[PDB]
């Protein structure tokens, strides 16, 4: 038979792509009874949408997993909709049909009710938490307390009907303030129905009864339109909870019948040829056969089948069975292609859901630090397992309780949400329980105790985990998406997907023609080593992505080897496959080629997306890092002993393809470390995803087939992939993440000025500037790489060429300008200054401008002043003097900066200077008078005048702010003096004050006189 | 305060007083773009506000910059003569060990290459290991780096003796446990902190990261800035967060399970924390781009004590031994400045 895989998919990772979360209303016993689903739905339409529904105990919930296309698809939120009492204690209860634009959904509650609900499906985009309708309306139509009902069937917007124990069967028509009804109305009842089906040519419906009548019935005449007799005794015996035991493709539709303990079941495809004066009906098909695994007594169950056909082509029909016994399950497709032949010709594909406990054995050996402690590698585990979600909170908040209650600490449990902080309450739960005792030598610890204490102790706390998933992990039914076309399953609480086996998995299965037996065996080989010896490899390896480069390529090969006797590796078995090696025909000629054979435009893309397509790429990814694994030591391992026969060259030898091997290991192992419009599908939380996303029959198979093939190319893309991923994703976000994925990625000039960047956006300067200088720029006007060439290569074309690198530290000067820090800009602002090749006008002008800023930034060193003069005496571009001196007497040091002032040229101190004064008459400062007496100092320099003029002015303003008189007084009085001395310092010329002399001056005297005389009369007066 | 230059051109990136070594102890070194400059603090009159100034004795050219820099206690003085022994670290990414006869460097060695760390070296420390007979057996260094490296050298009696560690994570910080050079500690950037013994798997590794009070949310990235040891018998331990948030256990009683204190700093810490050589409850933590300096007490009798505020950003900083003065390296000057409560 085929083999088919599963796709799980956790419901936090949901959560994740799921910003919000709203709710709308209308201790191991409640552990275990916390969750569920009762019953399983999921619904999609043939216009655009996608959602699935989870039933609860008490609870009703729902939330957006669609693949599709449109301007939001993809901003989403998870529906919490709470009910007075559960959805029933059955598999009632639930429909869903939408008309335009909107969803409409109908329930019943476990007694005797109703429910209505019609939600936009905007409201589901939004993240917006109102709503201003009337969502829904309750409603009961018939009185169910005399006739409970058994099976809801719905069949338009407004009109849905039910199906009752007794057997009648009503209708309901519902309207916003209105509602008409129809009927035709152990424990049993001879025309109950077990299982009714609902297709439309336009309202047509088709039910099983208890009588075992095909009843076939018309949705206007509310009557059966046909009837057809099957006779079977011992099938009505036997009785299904829940089940549908008739399903359909489009016009047509089938169903089977189990015939008790031979498991035999059926297809009987009906087609229903719709006459004019009648609708007709024809079934054309006997019986179809059954695997036979399930055995023991294992109760095999239907759960749920979904019947899809090639609408295409009449060729091909298929049929998707679910069944499952007890929490185990097992999942297989039957397909049918037939055209003529009344013989049956069916493939049969199978499925296997069981529970490999990789926990036992990996709890050991924490001795290495290249994944040290303890703790953290366990928490590395649960996280690496990524498929259970609430059983993990449920176990903590369970050991955290101290034999404490649950009502109080549920609340608690509910409490938290948020799953950043969830990983360090855990650790914090855990060490707050294990004591440390001491080792009662000298105030020592006994660490050997902490030891069994802890690998026990997340042991424990990791089996309860495994039963809360070995009680947890269930499915329920199956539901097809026409506008998808993909084969949709339903796990309780568990979200998954169905997929044909991939090349490395049919070969991971161990299960002109040679070599194979080489890579079965080997993988047993492989399997062999420990735990520890592969925490050795991948450290080592770790160590062979940047570094490994340096060494001489080819005679490392003998060395890994040397690195492969420290574990087990009896001779016996080395030999035992040496002795295969030599019985090889030619080796290299085959395997390179049958390996080699191994061997993307998007729209708006959704979230289930990129996080289903995480999880399996993951499983993927792991089992590749096997295989290749697998491959290299087998490499090895073989071309270790007899090593001059070895350089013979009667090999064909396999250096060259054995680095493309490691090549793509780098790559593959960077992505299993890296899971650990479009722009909003990059916008969601979790990891990886803006790979997937990067790179856009079924969609998700194609559009994972772009990324893997897009991995495998190698010298084709002349880019190494990761040094792409950071490049564009370091744009976003998880700027502190690249960090170690920088510090991993191999070097390259891209992967510089990334690491220069990055070391910058931590304000790491030092290494980031050594970054910044042992490489330069020649990948300039390239544009290949996106939106960070851009910037260099406009400041390139601001120098109207392209410069062959001065250019580069200018950037590099704005780039350090942009990190606040000044004195790195000094540094290669003046590398900019110098190492110009061009002799340009215009390029040398702008470098010695920012040059200039830098200086100004840093202030310091005197001569950021003869930089200033340079760019004072070459043109007008004085102004920048004025600002930038500014902030240089803002850095502030007059008896130095104005000591600097000397060296430059007078007129242009005296330009300056002048500004400054100007500057600081405006200012109004307090130590403005400082600022004064500066510039007179300066004007001693020059000819002496203004000063005086300014010193008026200062007075002038003094004395307008207020008038406390006073001290204010004899401040005027100094002011005074200060002129005096002023004018006897410059007697002859004359100067000149807007907005004169010794006139207005003999008024001022006169206006001192006068206070003097004030004074006087205050101190006769006391 | 007072205020010393340091020459023009010199471009300073640590500074560390020589308190692992009290015959040298008003030794204070300055790791700067040409090399390691040597200074004197004295007791002048001065003023009993600051009753010490600082004299600046010579300048060890190396002609590369120095980034991280360690006394250690093999240092001693003659008459007159001083012969050093400096821990540092060079712009080739080479771990060095210098000795000197004043400033003319009598001897180097040098551990770089692939021989040394394979990316860049985060930090360094040094201690001197004696015999029982208690000749000078060994000089000890531990050096961490973004090779995911830790790497002990030691300089023994018949020569050198190398051995390099695997780290989960790139190498932050290092120091060795006081009145016990059989132990030290390691910090990794991911928030790791390792005790070990390398005269022997490592004794034991604490975490910052899942700890983190969280009544106020310390950020997505709070990278682990420092770890330190607290005490003269190192009977505790102390980390600091670039986030601000510290930490603090100790080790003598009985059985552990939680760490003893915690706490946060009112800015970043991108230097980490200075603890107290005298006081153990207390150390200094710096906002560096700003320039100021806040001042922490474990058991919280601090209630936010900054004591330093400068215009201007701080480069490095520690505590003389004396444990009242403190010397500031920034970037054009170091400043010694005198908290009068701790005298």
């Amino acid at each position: 038979m085929n083999e088919l895989k599963h796709a799980v998919v956790p419901i936090d990772l949901q959560s994740f792509c799921l910003e919000g979360t709203l709710a709308l209303w209308v201790f191991k016993k409640e552990c275990v009874a916390y969750d569920a689903g009762v019953y399983t739905s999921n619904k999609s339409k043939g216009s655009q949408t996608l959602r699935w529904s989870i039933f609860q105990n008490r609870t009703l919930t729902i939330f957006d997993v669609s693949l599709n296309s449109k301007k939001e698809p993809l901003s989403k939120f998870n529906v919490k909709i709470h009910f007075p009492s559960n959805v029933m204690k059955d598999g009632v209860a639930f429909s869903f049909s939408e008309h335009s634009d909107t969803t409409i959904i109908y329930a019943i509650t476990h007694a005797r009710v109703l429910y209505y609900i019609r939600l936009s499906k905007t409201w589901f985009q939004l993240p917006d938490a109102r709503l201003d309708d009337d969502w829904c309306l309750c409603y009961r139509p018939i009185s169910f307390l005399n006739q409970k009902p058994d099976l809801m069937a719905a069949i338009s917007t407004s009109e849905i009907c039910v199906s009752f124990f007794n057997g009648g069967l009503t209708k309901i028509i519902l309207n916003p303030k209105d509602a008409s009804h129809y009927e035709q109305h152990d424990y049993r009842s001879p025309n109950t129905i077990i299982s009714m089906i609902f297709l439309s040519t336009y309202n047509v419906l088709v039910m099983l009864s208890l009588d075992y009548k095909l009843k076939v019935l018309d949705l206007s005449t509310n009557q059966c339109v046909e009837t057809i007799e099957l006779s079977q005794t011992i099938l009505p015996l036997q009785s299904f909870p829940y089940l549908t035991s008739d399903h359909t493709t489009n016009s047509f539709i089938a169903l089977y019948y189990p015939d008790n303990s031979h498991g035999s079941f059926s297809i009987y495809k009906l087609n229903a040829n719709a006459h004019s004066f009648k609708l007709n009906v024809v079934i054309e098909k006997g019986i179809i056969p059954p695997s036979l695994p399930d055995d023991e007594f294992i109760p095999w169950m239907l759960s749920d089948f979904q019947l899809i056909s090639s609408e295409g082509s009449q060729s091909k029909f298929l049929l998707i069975i679910a069944w499952k016994s007890n929490l185990n399950t097992v999942i297989q497709k039957c397909n049918l292609s037939l055209d003529q032949d009344e013989s049956f010709s069916c493939v049969w594909s199978h499925s296997l859901d069981s529970f490999s406990l990789i926990e036992k054995t990996f709890f050991d050996v924490p001795t290495n630090m290249s994944s040290g402690d303890i703790s953290e590698i366990w928490l590395q585990h649960i996280f690496a397992h990524n498929t259970s979600i609430e059983s993990i909170q449920v176990a903590l908040l369970s050991f955290q309780n101290s034999s404490s209650q649950v009502s109080k600490n549920k609340l608690d449990k509910f409490g938290a949400l948020t799953i950043s902080e969830l990983k360090n309450a855990v650790l914090s739960s855990i060490v707050s329980t294990i004591q440390i005792e001491p080792n009662s030598d000298l105030t020592g610890y006994d660490y050997y105790e902490y030891k069994r204490l802890l690998y026990n102790e997340w042991e424990r706390f990791a089996k309860l985990v495994a039963y809360l998933d070995h009680f947890g992990d269930e499915i329920l039914s199956i539901n097809f998406d026409p506008s998808n076309a993909v084969t949709y399953i339903n796990y309780a609480n568990k979200v998954a997907f169905i997929r044909d086996p991939y090349l490395i998995e049919s070969f991971d299965e161990e299960p002109l023609i040679e070599g194979y037996q080489i890579l079965d065996l080997g993988r047993s080989l492989h399997s062999c080593m420990s735990f520890s010896t592969l925490s050795e490899i991948r450290y080592s390896l770790r160590e062979l992505v940047q570094d490994l480069p340096s060494y001489s390529l080819f005679d490392t090969l003998w060395v890994f080897y040397d690195k492969h006797i420290y574990p087990n590796v009896d001779p016996d078995y080395i030999s035992t496959l040496i002795d295969t090696l030599v019985s090889l025909e030619n080796p290299m000629r085959d395997i390179d080629s049958l390996i080699q054979r191994l061997r993307n435009h998007s729209a708006q893309s959704p979230s289930l997306f990129l996080c289903a397509s995480v999880a399996r790429v993951l499983d993927s990814i792991l089992k590749k890092f096997q295989v290749s694994i697998e491959g290299f030591i087998f490499l090895l391992s073989l071309i270790t002993s007899q090593q001059d026969y070895e350089l013979q060259s009667k090999f064909a030898g396999c250096d060259k393809l054995f680095l493309s091997l490691l090549e793509d290991w780098r790559l593959v192992s960077f992505l299993l470390e890296n899971s650990a419009n479009t722009m909003e599908a990059l916008a969601s939380v979790n990891t990886a995803l803006q790979f997937f996303s990067a790179l856009n029959i079924s969609p998700l198979h194609a559009t994972v087939i772009s990324s893997l093939s897009a991995i495998f190319i190698r010298d084709d893309t002349e880019n190494d992939l990761v040094t792409e991923l950071v490049e564009k994703l370091f744009l976003f976000k998880q700027y502190n993440a690249c960090m170690q994925l920088i510090g991993w990625l191999n070097s390259d000039p891209i992967a510089v000025y990334l690491k220069a960047l990055i070391y910058l956006k931590s304000k790491e300067a030092v290494k980031a500037v050594r970054c910044f200088k042992t490489t330069s720029l020649v990948l300039y006007s390239h544009t290949s790489q996106f939106a960070v060439l851009r910037e260099f290569q406009e400041i390139a074309e601001k120098y109207h060429h392209q410069n062959l690198l001065s250019c580069y530290y200018l950037h590099l000067s704005k780039k350090l300008f942009e990190e606040s820090a000044y004195i790195d800009a000094l540094e290669f602002s003046l590398l900019a200054d110098a190492s110009k090749e061009t002799d340009d006008e215009d390029l040398s002008i702008a470098i010695t401008h920012e040059t200039l800023k830098t200086a100004c930034a840093a202030g310091k060193f005197d001569a950021a002043h003869v930089a200033l003069m340079v760019l004072s005496t070459t043109p007008l571009k004085k102004s920048c003097l004025l600002d930038f001196v500014n902030q240089l007497t803002k850095q502030g040091k007059i008896n130095q900066l104005l000591n600097y002032s000397m060296p430059t040229l007078r007129q242009d101190v005296d330009n300056l200077l002048e500004r400054k004064a100007f500057q600081m008459i405006n200012v109004e400062s307090q130590p403005c008078w400082y600022n004064i007496l500066f510039s007179w100092r300066y004007k001693h320099q020059n000819y002496r005048d203004a000063a005086a003029i300014i010193y008026e002015k200062l007075s002038r303003y003094i004395s307008t702010t207020e008038l406390i008189g006073k001290k204010e007084r004899t401040f005027i009085i100094e002011h005074y003096l200060i002129v005096l001395n002023t004018l006897e310092l410059l007697p002859k010329e004359d100067t000149w004050i807007l907005v004169q002399k010794l006139l207005t001056l003999d008024a001022i005297v006169a206006e001192y006189h006068l206070q003097l005389k004030d004074v006087a009369v205050q101190v006769t007066a006391e | 305060s007072n205020q010393y230059q340091l020459p023009l051109n010199v471009r300073p990136y640590t500074t560390t007083w020589c308190s692992q070594s009290p015959s040298c102890s008003n030794l204070l070194a300055i790791g700067h773009d040409t090399g390691i400059t040597i200074y004197c603090a004295s007791e002048e009159q001065t003023p009993g506000s600051t009753g010490l100034t600082l004299q600046e004795l010579f300048t060890i050219q190396t002609g590369l910059p120095t980034l991280h820099l360690s006394f250690s206690s093999s240092c001693s003085y003659s008459e007159p003569v001083y012969s050093l022994f400096l821990a540092c670290v060079c712009q080739d990414n080479t771990v060095r060990l210098i000795i000197t006869k004043n400033e003319t460097i009598i001897t180097q060695h040098v551990l770089g290459g692939k021989s040394g760390h394979h990316n860049f070296v985060n930090d360094i420390d040094i201690a001197d290991v004696y015999s029982a007979d208690n000749r000078l057996a060994e000089q000890v260094i531990a050096s961490v780096g973004d090779d995911c490296t830790l790497i002990i050298w030691r300089l023994t009696d018949e020569g050198p003796i190398l051995a390099g560690y695997p780290l989960s994570s790139p190498g932050i910080s290092v120091q060795f446990r006081p009145s016990n050079p059989n132990q030290l500690i390691v910090g990794e950037r991911n928030g790791n902190i390792r005790i070990f013994d390398w005269t022997l798997p490592w004794l034991l590794t604490l975490n910052t990261l899942p700890l983190v009070n969280t009544c106020h949310s310390s950020g997505i990235a709070s990278s682990l800035a420092n770890v330190r040891w607290i005490g003269s018998d190192g009977s505790g331990i102390l980390a600091m967060c670039k986030s601000g948030a510290w930490l603090r256990w100790n080790l003598f009683g009985p059985k552990n399970l939680l760490p003893n204190v915690q706490g946060i700093s009112l800015f970043p810490s991108l230097l980490g924390a200075c603890p107290h050589p005298r006081y153990m409850d207390y150390f200094a933590t710096a906002h560096s781009q700003h320039g100021l300096i806040q001042l922490i007490n474990t058991y919280e009798k601090d209630s936010n004590s900054i004591p330093i505020q400068l215009g201007m950003p701080i480069v490095d900083f520690c505590w003389h031994q004396d444990g009242s003065h403190l010397a500031i390296a920034t970037e054009g000057s170091v400043l010694l400045t005198r908290l009068m409560g701790f005298t």
